């Protein structure tokens, strides 16, 4: 058999990701701009931005 | 340069033909506005961040 005789204490890191950036899209404004006959055509796409 | 554009390339900057001078362009649309609500079932206040 073996046995230790002595020890050492050992500090190791450990790294982990908890969150990411919260970011939101303007669909109507991403997609049209500010042109009024474009969201009037998005329009015709349903609920998709919601 | 006659104007310029930012990464999207969208136009976010022009120069005037005749003054000559710059004029940035920002969306005439607010879409950042968030209402907070204690439920219609409570009360009809409201607070607004935007």
């Amino acid at each position: 058999i073996a046995i230790p005789t002595n020890f050492t204490i050992s500090v190791t890191t450990e790294i982990l990701p908890v969150s990411m950036t919260k970011t939101s899209v303007d669909c109507t404004m991403y997609i049209c701009g500010d042109s009024t006959e474009c969201s009037n055509l998005l329009l015709q796409y349903g609920s998709f931005c919601t | 340069q006659q104007f310029g554009r930012d990464i999207a390339d969208t136009t976010d900057a022009v120069r005037d033909p005749q003054t000559l001078e710059i004029l940035d362009i920002t969306p005439c649309s607010f879409g950042g506005v968030s209402v907070i609500t204690p439920g219609t079932n409570t009360s009809n206040q409201v607070a607004v961040l935007y």
